[PDB]
C-alpha cells in the first residue's frame, strides 16, 4: 500500500495500516526537529498512559457537542482527514481531559501499590 | 568441517606412539576435541577429551597413567573458521591396544552435550608386533 | 515443534561503519586542545572473548578522519594571524659574510599609509628565488608567484599534543592487541575502547618520531610487498635517540607592517654562523639497519639487502622534514640510509632551514613561519621507517630500498592501524518456543 | 563480564547480558548522532509492543526458510554475530511481519473490549 | 503546588506530586540537550521495566549498608535532596541490581511461556 | 561569431585575471534564432488559450 496510501481509505480501513505511518547547519538543524516531533507525540502518548501502543483506550466519554455522528457514520463513512477538520477546534479540549483522567488513574494505582 | 589423522604404524612393545589430528573448517577453540580407540576384543572406548582453549582434559580410569594430551595454537582462517592439530601420545604399548584410533569434536558449544563426538576422523590403525 | 520469532534488545553484535569521531585529550597550541573532550580518569577497556576480527588498516577511514581534521585545526589557527601579502616586494640582497644565508634589505609599509620604512633582515636561501631579471642582486620570496603568505602567529604553539579519539554512543572502536600485527588480516585477541590512546600528531617525510614501538619484533606493515608502487611502514621494537640543533644565535626583532600587524624576522646573528644538522648514534642506528634487513630477506626470498638515497623529487620528499623549536627542519639523510646487508661515533646529518612551508603540498596556500630566537636544540626518537621498493628490475641478486612515502597519511596509519570502527546493532530476533499471550 | 563481553559467547550465553548493551561542531554532530542511533531501535520496539522489555515475544511464527536450524544449533552452538550473519536478508521481512501481527493484535484487543 | 514545589516537603509528601513534576547556534544546543536528558532518564526506565510509571516496585532487597534507616525516618522525616546525598555513593550500585534482576524476570517469563 | 582570444595577468601573490586579448577574424554581433513556423504554430495556440 505505501506511506499515506490510506489516507482516502475509511477511518475503520485505514486503522489496519497505522504501522506503515508509525515509521519515520541547516541539515543538522533538521535532524534535531524530526526528532523532536517524534518525541513530541511520544511523549503525549507517555503523558496519557498511552506509551508503547498502537490503539489506545481511555476512561474519557464522548463528549456529543463535539460531534454527534454515530460510530457507522465515523469510522465507515469517513476518512481520517475529514475527521481531523470536524473536530480541529476540539482537540486540545480532549487532550486535556486526557490527562486529567490519566492523574486519577495514577493516584489509585499509588493506593495499590501499597496495599499489595 | 574435517579431522585428518596420522597413517597408520607399526610399533614393539613398550615403544611410544604419537598420533596427530590435523582440524580444518571450524573453530579449532570452539569445541572439545576427543579421543576413541576401537579394539575387537574390547568394542569402542573413550580414551577422555582435552579442550583446546582451556587445556583443561579428562583421562578415563583406564588411560589416566598412559596417556597424555596437548593441542597446537589455533592459526585463524575466517573470523568463523581457524585450523590446527590436537596430538595424543601413548606410551608403553602392549598387543591389547592395537586396532582403529580415532579424533573426533565436540557437538555444540554449550549444553550438556557439548562434548559428544559428532565429528569423527577416517581413523587409522596401530599395529604392535614383537 | 511450532518455533516463534522472539525479539532481543541489548544483543551483543556489530558492523563495520563509518561514523565521526571527535577529539579528546588530559585537561596556545595550534591543534586546539582546549576545545576538547575532557578523558575519562581511569579508561575502559574489554577483552572480547572468543572474537576474531579483521582488519584493514589501508582502508580504514579513521586515517582518513584524522588527516581532514589535522589540516583543518591547522587552518583555523591561522586566520586570526597577520598577512605578508605586502611584503611580496623587490628585494636587494648581499652575503651575510655561509651561502645558506642572503642578507636582504627593502622597502616595507608602515601603520601610516603614506609612509614606507626600511627594513633589513635575514633570510634563508630557501626561501628566496632571483627575480627573472637575473641581475643576481634582486630577489622574491619564493611563493609570491603562487600564493598568499600568512604569518603564524608567534603566541602558537607547534609542539604535539596527545589527541585520543572518540567515537558517538552506540558505536564502538575495536583494538588489536595481538603481540605482532601486520596491520591487515585477522586479529586474534581483540578488545574494546570507547576512544584510542591518544596520538601525538607528528609531522616528517621519511623517519617517523615519538611513535608506538613494537613489542618484540620489528613489524614490516604494506598493502601489499611485492609491489614497489606501495609504502611499507617499518615499526621498530627500540627507538633510537635522534638529537638535533640549529648553533646560530638568533636575534629577532619586529616590524609594524600596519595596524594591528606585526613582522617578525632574523635581524642580526650573534657569533659565527654554522650549518644546522641532527646526529644519529651510528651503533644503534647500525643495529637497527641490520635487524630490518633480517625481517625484509623473509618478504624478499634472502636477496642482499640494499639501501640508498631517494633517486629525486622536491626537498620536502628527498629530505626528512620535521618542527624542531617551532624551525622547520630539512635534513640530509643519505647518512642513515647508505649501507648493503649481506646475508652472512655518530651519524652526522646536514639540514637547512626553511621558513615558508606548504605542509599539505596545497596549491594557493603558504605560511611563513616567525623565527625563534637564540640557539635551538631537539631531542626524538626514531621509532619507524618509511621505505620504497626500487622495482622495475628483475634482478635476483639483491634487492634496493629508499626512504619516503607518497602521503601525510602514511604517517597517521602507524598508530591507527591497530583501530577499528564499528556500529552496535542492540536489535535482533532468532525463533523460540515461547509464544505471546494475548488478552 | 563487560561491554560487548558476551559476543564471542553462545547466543543462549549472551542473554544474561542484555541490559550491559542496552545501556549506553564535530562533538554536537555526535551527540545528534547517538540520538538518531538510539531512537532508531526504540522505534521500532514502540510499534512492535516490545517497549520496555529486553525480551519479547511475538505472535509470528519462524518461517523455516529463515532458517532450518534445531533450537539447539541456534542457542547452543552460535554467537549472535554469526546469527545476523545467517538471516541478514530477511531481517527486514520479520521485522514487517511483527508489525502487522502487532496491529492486528491492537484491533482484536480493542474489539473484545467493545463487546465487553 | 507547581514545578518542585515539593522540594522542600517530606519525601512521602513529595510522593504524590511526581505526577506534576514529571511534566516540564545556542538555541540549537539547549534543544539538543534537552532532548539527550529526557532520553538518558526514559533509557534507564525502560531497561529496568519502569516505563510508563512514576512508581516502580523491583525485586532488589535493600542493603542495609546502603542506609541503616526504618522507612518512617526516611519517608516521613526527610526531603529528597537529603536522601540523594545519604545514598549518592550507592546509587550506581542500586541501578546495576535493578537492571540485572529486571533481565532476570523477563528470562523466566520466556522460559514459563515456552510451556504454553 | 568570435573566436576570442585570452589571455591572463597576474594581480598579485594567489590571484590571477582573465581578459579577451584579441579577436581573431571579423567582429560580430550575437544572435539567436528561433523557428518562426514553429514560434507562430506556438503562440496561435497560446491565443486560443488567452481567449477563453
Ligand atoms: C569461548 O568459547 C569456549 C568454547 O566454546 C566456551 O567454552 C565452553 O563453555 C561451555 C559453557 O560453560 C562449556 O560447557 C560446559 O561444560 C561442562 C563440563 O565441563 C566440566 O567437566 C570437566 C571434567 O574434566 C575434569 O574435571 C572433572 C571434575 O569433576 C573430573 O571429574 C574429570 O575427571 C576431569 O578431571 C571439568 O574439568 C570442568 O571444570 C573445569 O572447566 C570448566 C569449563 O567451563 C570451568 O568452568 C571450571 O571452572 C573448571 O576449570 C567442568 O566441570 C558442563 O558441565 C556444562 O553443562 C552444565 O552447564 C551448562 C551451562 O550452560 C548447562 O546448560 C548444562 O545444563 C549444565 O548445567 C548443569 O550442571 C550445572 C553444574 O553446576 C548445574 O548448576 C546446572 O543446574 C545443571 O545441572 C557445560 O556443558 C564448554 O565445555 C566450554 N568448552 C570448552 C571446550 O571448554 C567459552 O565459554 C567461551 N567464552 C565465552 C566468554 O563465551
Ligand atoms: C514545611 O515544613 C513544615 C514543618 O515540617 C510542614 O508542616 C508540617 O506538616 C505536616 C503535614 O505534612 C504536619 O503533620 C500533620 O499535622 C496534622 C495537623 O495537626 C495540626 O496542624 C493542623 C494544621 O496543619 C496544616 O496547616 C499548617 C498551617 O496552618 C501547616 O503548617 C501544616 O504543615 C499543615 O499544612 C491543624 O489544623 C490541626 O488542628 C488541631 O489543633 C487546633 C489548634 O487550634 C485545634 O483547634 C484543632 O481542632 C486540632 O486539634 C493541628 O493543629 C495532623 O493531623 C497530621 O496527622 C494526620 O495526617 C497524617 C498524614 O496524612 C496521618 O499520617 C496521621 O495519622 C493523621 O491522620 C500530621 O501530624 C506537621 O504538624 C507540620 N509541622 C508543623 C510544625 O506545623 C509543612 O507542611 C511543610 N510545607 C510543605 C509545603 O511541605
Ligand atoms: C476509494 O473509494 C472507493 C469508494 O468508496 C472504495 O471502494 C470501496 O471499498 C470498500 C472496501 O473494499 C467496499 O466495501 C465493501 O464492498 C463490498 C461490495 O460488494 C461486492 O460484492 C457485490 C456482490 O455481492 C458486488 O455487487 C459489489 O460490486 C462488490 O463486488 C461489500 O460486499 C462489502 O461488505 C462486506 O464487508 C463489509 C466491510 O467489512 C462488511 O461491513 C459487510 O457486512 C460485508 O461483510 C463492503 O461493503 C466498497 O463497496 C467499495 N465501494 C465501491 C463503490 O465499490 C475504495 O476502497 C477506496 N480506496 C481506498 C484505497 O481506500
Ligand atoms: C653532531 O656531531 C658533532 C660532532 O660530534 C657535535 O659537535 C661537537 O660538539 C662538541 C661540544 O660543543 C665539541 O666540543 C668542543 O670542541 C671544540 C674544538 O672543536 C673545543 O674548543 C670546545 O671546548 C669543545 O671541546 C666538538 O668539537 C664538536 N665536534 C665537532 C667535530 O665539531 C655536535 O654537537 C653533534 N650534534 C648533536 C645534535 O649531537
Ligand atoms: C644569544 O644571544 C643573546 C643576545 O641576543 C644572549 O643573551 C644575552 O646574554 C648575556 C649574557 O651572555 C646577558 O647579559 C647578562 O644578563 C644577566 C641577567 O641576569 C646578568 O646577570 C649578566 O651579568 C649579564 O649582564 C644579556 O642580558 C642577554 N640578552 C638578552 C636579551 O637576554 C644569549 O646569551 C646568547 N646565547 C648564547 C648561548 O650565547
Ligand atoms: C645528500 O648528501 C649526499 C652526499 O653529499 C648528496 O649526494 C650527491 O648527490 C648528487 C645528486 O644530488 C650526486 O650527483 C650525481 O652523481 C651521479 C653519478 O654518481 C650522476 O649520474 C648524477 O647525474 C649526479 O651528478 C652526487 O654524486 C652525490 N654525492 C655522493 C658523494 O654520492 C645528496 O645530493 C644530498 N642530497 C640533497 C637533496 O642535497
Ligand atoms: C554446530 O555448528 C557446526 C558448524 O555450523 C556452522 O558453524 C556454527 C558455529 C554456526 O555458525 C552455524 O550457523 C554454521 O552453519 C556444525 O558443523 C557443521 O555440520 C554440517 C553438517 O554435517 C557440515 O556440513 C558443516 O561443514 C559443519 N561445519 C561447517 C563449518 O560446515 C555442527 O553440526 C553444529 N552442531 C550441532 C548442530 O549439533
Ligand atoms: C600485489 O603485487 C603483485 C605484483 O605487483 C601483483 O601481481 C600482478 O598481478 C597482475 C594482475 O593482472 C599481473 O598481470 C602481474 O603480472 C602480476 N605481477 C607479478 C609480478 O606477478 C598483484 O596483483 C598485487 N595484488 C593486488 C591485490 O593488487
Ligand atoms: C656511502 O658509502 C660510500 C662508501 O661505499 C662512502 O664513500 C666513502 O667515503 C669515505 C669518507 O670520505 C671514504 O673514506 C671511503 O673511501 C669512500 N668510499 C668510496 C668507495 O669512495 C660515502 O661517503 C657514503 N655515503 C654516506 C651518505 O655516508
Ligand atoms: C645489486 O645487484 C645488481 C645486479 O648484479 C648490481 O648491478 C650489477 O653490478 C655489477 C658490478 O660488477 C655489474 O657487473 C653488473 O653488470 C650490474 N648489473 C646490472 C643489471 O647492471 C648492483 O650493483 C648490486 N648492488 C649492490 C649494492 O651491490
Ligand atoms: C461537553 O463539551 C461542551 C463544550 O466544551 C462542554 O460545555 C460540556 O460541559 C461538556 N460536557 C461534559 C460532560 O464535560
Ligand atoms: C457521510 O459524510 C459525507 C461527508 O460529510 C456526507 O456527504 C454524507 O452524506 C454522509 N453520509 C451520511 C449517511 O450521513
Ligand atoms: C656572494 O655569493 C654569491 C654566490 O652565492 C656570489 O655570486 C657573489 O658574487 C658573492 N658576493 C661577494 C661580495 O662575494
Ligand atoms: C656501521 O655500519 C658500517 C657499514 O654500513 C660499518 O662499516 C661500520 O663499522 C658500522 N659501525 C659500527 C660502529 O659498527
Ligand atoms: C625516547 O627513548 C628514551 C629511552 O630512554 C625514553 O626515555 C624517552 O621517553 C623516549 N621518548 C619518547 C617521546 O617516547
Ligand atoms: C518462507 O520464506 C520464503 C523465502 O522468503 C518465502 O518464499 C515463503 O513464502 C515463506 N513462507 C511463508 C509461509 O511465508
Ligand atoms: C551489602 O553491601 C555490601 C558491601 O558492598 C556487600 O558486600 C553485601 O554483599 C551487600 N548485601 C547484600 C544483601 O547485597
Ligand atoms: C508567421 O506569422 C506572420 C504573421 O504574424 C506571417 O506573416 C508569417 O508568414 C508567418 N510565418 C509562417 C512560416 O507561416
Amino acid at each position: 500500500l505505501g506511506f499515506l496510501g490510506a489516507a482516502g481509505s475509511t477511518m475503520g480501513a485505514a486503522s489496519i495500516t497505522l504501522t506503515v505511518q508509525a515509521r519515520q547547519i541547516k541539515q543538522l538543524q533538521a535532524r534535531v526537529l524530526a526528532v523532536e516531533h517524534y518525541l513530541r507525540d511520544q511523549q503525549l502518548l507517555g503523558i496519557w498512559g498511552c506509551s508503547g501502543k498502537l490503539i489506545c483506550c481511555t476512561n474519557v466519554p464522548w463528549n456529543s457537542s463535539w460531534s454527534n455522528k454515530s460510530l457507522d457514520e465515523i469510522w465507515n463513512n469517513m476518512t481520517w482527514l475529514q475527521w481531523d477538520k470536524e473536530i480541529n477546534n476540539y482537540t486540545q479540549l480532549i487532550y486535556r481531559l486526557i490527562e486529567e483522567s490519566q492523574n486519577q488513574q495514577e493516584k489509585n494505582e499509588k493506593e495499590l501499590l501499597e496495599l499489595d | 568441517g574435517q579431522l585428518v589423522q596420522s597413517g597408520a604404524e607399526l610399533k614393539k612393545p613398550g615403544a611410544s606412539v604419537k598420533i596427530s589430528c590435523k582440524t580444518s573448517g571450524y573453530r579449532f577453540n570452539f569445541y572439545h576435541i576427543n579421543w576413541i580407540r576401537q579394539t575387537a576384543g574390547r568394542g569402542p572406548e573413550w580414551m577422555g577429551w582435552i579442550s583446546p582453549y582451556s587445556g583443561d582434559k579428562n583421562l578415563a580410569p583406564a588411560f589416566q597413567d598412559r596417556v597424555i594430551m596437548t593441542t597446537d595454537t589455533e592459526v585463524p582462517v575466517t573470523s568463523f573458521t581457524s585450523t590446527g592439530a590436537a596430538y595424543m601420545e601413548i606410551r608403553n604399548l602392549k598387543f591389547d591396544d592395537t586396532g582403529t584410533y580415532f579424533c573426533a569434536k565436540g557437538l555444540l558449544r554449550d549444553g550438556s552435550s557439548t562434548w559428544l563426538p559428532y565429528l569423527w576422523g577416517q581413523g587409522t590403525l596401530l599395529t604392535v608386533s614383537s | 515443534e511450532n518455533l516463534w520469532v522472539t525479539v532481543y534488545y541489548g544483543v551483543p553484535v556489530w558492523r563495520d561503519a563509518d561514523t565521526t569521531l571527535f577529539c579528546a585529550s588530559d585537561a596556545h597550541n595550534v591543534w586546539a586542545t582546549h576545545a576538547c573532550v575532557p578523558t575519562d580518569p581511569n579508561p575502559q577497556e574489554i577483552h572480547l572473548d572468543n572474537v576474531t576480527e579483521k582488519f584493514n588498516m589501508w582502508k580504514n577511514n579513521m586515517v582518513e578522519q584524522m588527516h581532514e581534521d589535522i589540516i583543518s585545526l591547522w587552518d583555523q589557527s591561522l586566520k586570526p594571524c597577520v598577512k605578508l601579502t605586502p611584503l611580496c616586494v623587490t628585494l636587494h640582497c648581499t652575503n651575510v659574510t655561509r651561502e645558506g644565508l642572503k642578507n636582504c634589505s627593502f622597502n616595507m609599509t608602515t601603520e601610516l599609509r603614506d609612509k614606507r620604512q626600511k627594513v633589513y633582515s635575514l633570510f634563508y636561501r630557501l626561501d628566496i628565488v632571483p627575480i627573472n631579471e637575473n641581475q643576481g642582486s634582486e630577489y622574491r620570496l619564493i611563493n609570491c608567484n603562487t600564493s598568499a603568505i600568512t604569518q603564524a602567529c608567534p603566541k602558537v604553539s607547534f609542539e604535539p599534543i596527545p589527541i585520543h579519539y572518540c567515537t558517538p554512543a552506540g558505536f564502538a572502536i575495536l583494538k588489536c592487541k595481538d603481540e605482532g600485527f601486520n596491520g591487515t588480516g585477522l586479529c586474534k585477541n581483540v578488545s574494546t575502547v570507547q576512544c584510542t590512546h591518544g596520538i601525538k600528531p607528528v609531522v616528517s617525510t621519511q623517519l617517523l618520531l615519538n611513535g608506538s614501538l613494537a613489542e618484540k619484533n620489528i613489524i614490516i606493515r604494506s598493502e601489499n610487498i611485492t609491489n614497489n608502487a606501495k609504502i611499507i611502514i617499518v615499526q621498530l621494537v627500540q627507538p633510537v635517540t635522534i638529537k638535533c640543533i640549529r648553533p646560530n644565535n638568533n636575534t629577532v626583532k619586529s616590524i609594524r607592517i600596519g595596524p594591528g600587524q606585526a613582522f617578525y624576522y632574523t635581524g642580526d646573528i650573534i657569533g659565527d654562523i654554522r650549518q644546522a644538522h641532527c646526529n644519529v648514534t651510528r651503533s644503534r642506528w647500525n643495529k637497527t639497519l641490520q635487524e630490518v634487513a633480517e625481517k625484509l630477506r623473509t618478504y624478499f626470498g634472502n636477496k642482499t639487502i640494499i639501501f640508498a638515497q631517494s633517486s629525486g623529487g622536491d626537498l620536502e620528499i628527498t629530505t626528512h622534514s620535521f618542527n624542531c623549536g617551532g624551525e622547520f627542519f630539512y635534513c640530509n639523510t643519505s647518512g642513515l640510509f647508505n649501507s648493503t646487508w649481506y646475508v652472512n661515533d655518530t651519524i652526522t646529518l646536514p639540514c637547512r632551514i626553511k621558513q615558508i612551508i606548504n605542509m599539505w603540498q596545497r596549491a594557493g596556500q603558504a605560511m611563513y613561519a616567525p623565527p625563534i630566537p637564540g640557539v635551538i636544540k631537539c631531542e626524538s626518537n626514531i621509532t619507524g621507517l618509511l621505505l620504497t621498493r626500487d622495482g622495475g628490475k628483475d634482478n635476483n641478486v639483491n634487492e634496493t630500498f629508499r626512504p619516503g612515502g607518497s602521503d601525510m597519511r602514511d604517517n597517521w596509519r602507524s598508530e591507527l592501524y591497530k583501530y577499528k570502527v564499528v556500529e552496535i546493532e542492540p536489535l535482533g530476533v532468532a525463533p523460540t518456543r515461547c509464544k505471546r499471550r494475548v488478552v
